């Protein structure tokens, strides 16, 4: 739901740390042009007097920006219409600031740069735009989709019958694959139940119809 | 005599013991059973020469190694913990903000180690010092129905210009967690009983004595895993000591001899200089508080390279 989510990190490196700590020591030595207070009313003046209006060149630039973001990766799903509407918001805010009341072209790519940098920050290295919208990422979703079919085939060859959870763990985490997490197997069992491929008989055994 | 008595007093009040009568209607209601009060007449409390004396002690006794052993003479070992407790007792002064001059230390320790004894020793010598446990701070409003008083204090406000010895720090609930968090980076506790949003000044130095869960400390396990304290709260502590006991062959023997001698003679086995009076620390804080030792520029340099190399080794270790 957040338009811009900045991942403020303090990763270690001596090059940056030297400057940061020198600037901090400046603060220690400080105590023993900037509108410091004019801005708190300048913001109100811009919020009241200025009513930004977006124009056709800005419209074309925005549509283009969104289509471009999406195609950056199109199987996966990069940006979403909520992000499009948020950009409609950052451009309007940038026009509100500087007191121009018109969303010119420049504000559009300024907001696009901000949005793109934010996405590049808070998404994984192959920027997904879906992990933020869903804990189940594709690199994770493949795990459940493999486990469900492995469970189907496993139970089939067994009947070739059924068992509770412990026995199912015995032939999955041991030799079928690596030491995978246990709850993922019963999670894929839920999808199998929805597909009606297998039936779970209470806490104990579980077979297939 | 008004305003000569306060709740933190032990006094020998002299007065005329008089039968206050229930004059009115509850008078006939009750009868001959009178109520009494003491019309107080005289209150006797019980509870640069000192500067010269403490200066001479500085000349003679080595404060760094003497006051440390003086804090807990009956507690054997853990000298560096006592040295840190001296720093907490004195504390730096950095009131100017842009910060704080309160030193906070936590002793994760181990069950069976005399952390509580150290806390009590600090409480009994530190002015405005209080001792409390996690399970039985905060505040309560309008405790008596009749008088209907407003904004009664707690445990942190009492040690305003002092130290709070929070024993059993791990076993302390979320409400007190938030309260001590507010106190620690605000030096002022507040309440929101009826939208009043009143606040109480509690600039208390925090001395915690949390102990590992599941009994004895596990050195193999990570320190924050051994004690149920969030890293956010622990990381804000100025200095932290993990001081657990190890079964040895000689330390235990000396400890047993010390404790048994205390039991025989009702006095510590005096083997070194053991100052008793706490007024020396009060003189030191009152003296250098106005002085406010100004840091040197070379000091600032050496500490900036100190931070650089500290962060470098922190990375290279991880
Ligand atoms: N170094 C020491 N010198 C003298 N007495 C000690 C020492 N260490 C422990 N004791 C004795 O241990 C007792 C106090 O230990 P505690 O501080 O209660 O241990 P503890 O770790 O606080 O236990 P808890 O409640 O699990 S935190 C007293 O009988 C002390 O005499
Ligand atoms: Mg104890």
């Amino acid at each position: 739901r957040f338009d811009l989510v900045y991942l403020v990190l303090d990763k270690v490196d001596e090059k940056n740390d030297r400057e940061l700590a020198k600037h901090l020591t400046n603060l220690y030595l400080e105590d023993k042009v900037l509108p410091v207070e004019f801005l708190t009313m300048y913001i109100s003046y811009a919020k009241e007097h200025i009513h930004p209006i977006i124009t056709e060149a800005a419209k074309t630039e925005l549509v283009r920006a969104y289509v471009g973001m999406r195609k950056m990766g199109d199987k996966r799903i990069t940006a979403t219409t909520r992000q499009l509407e948020s950009m409609i918001r950052l451009a309007e805010a940038h026009a509100k600031m500087k007191l121009k009341n018109v969303v010119e072209l420049e504000d559009v790519q300024e907001a696009v740069r901000l949005i793109r940098s934010a996405i590049k920050d808070y998404a994984t290295d192959p920027k997904t735009g879906k992990i933020d919208m869903n804990l189940v990422q594709t690199g994770k979703s493949v795990i459940q989709r493999k486990l469900q079919e492995d469970l189907s085939r496993e139970i089939m060859n067994v009947l070739k019958d059924s068992m509770s959870f412990n026995e199912l763990i015995k032939q999955i985490n041991e030799h079928s694959q690596d030491r995978v997490e246990s709850s993922d197997i019963q999670e894929a069992l839920s999808r199998l139940q929805q597909e009606d491929k297998v039936i779970v008989l209470g806490e104990g055994v579980r077979r297939s119809v | 005599l008004v305003r000569s008595l306060s709740p933190g007093d032990i006094v020998d009040v002299t007065g005329i013991f008089l039968p206050a009568p229930y004059t009115g209607f509850k008078a006939l209601k009750a009868g001959l059973l009178t109520e009494t009060y003491l019309e107080a007449q005289f209150v006797r409390q019980h509870k640069s020469d000192v500067e010269e004396r403490v200066m001479e002690l500085i000349t003679s006794g080595d404060v760094y190694n003497r006051l440390a052993k003086s804090i807990a003479p009956e507690i054997y070992g853990n000298l560096d913990v006592k040295k840190a407790l001296l720093l907490l007792l004195v504390g730096g002064v950095d009131k100017r903000v842009g910060i704080r001059g309160d030193i906070n230390v936590c002793l994760m320790g181990d069950p069976g180690v005399a952390k509580s004894q150290l806390l009590k020793a600090i409480c009994k010598i530190s002015p405005r010092g209080v001792y409390t446990t996690g399970k039985g701070t905060a505040a309560v409003m309008k405790d008596p129905v009749t008088d209907e008083m407003i904004l009664e204090g707690g445990a942190l406000v009492l040690a305003d210009n002092g130290i709070c010895c929070i024993d059993e720090f791990d076993k302390m609930d979320e409400s007190d967690r938030t309260a001590i968090h507010e106190v620690m980076e605000q030096q002022t506790i507040s309440i929101s009983k009826a939208g009043i949003n009143t606040t109480l000044n509690a600039r208390t130095s925090i001395l915690a004595a949390a102990n590992p869960l599941y009994g004895r400390y596990n050195p193999r396990l990570s320190p924050l895993d051994n004690i149920n304290l969030p890293a956010a709260l622990l990381s804000r502590f100025d200095i932290l000591f993990l001081m657990l006991d190890i079964p040895s062959r000689d330390d235990d023997e000396k400890l047993a001899e010390h404790v048994t001698y205390v039991h025989m003679h009702n006095k510590q086995p005096d083997l070194d200089f053991t100052p008793v009076e706490p007024s020396k620390m009060r003189e030191y804080i009152a003296y250098a508080k106005t002085k406010r030792p100004v840091m040197s520029e070379a000091v600032n340099d050496y500490v900036v390279q100190a931070y650089i190399r500290l962060r470098q080794d922190s990375k290279r270790e991880m």
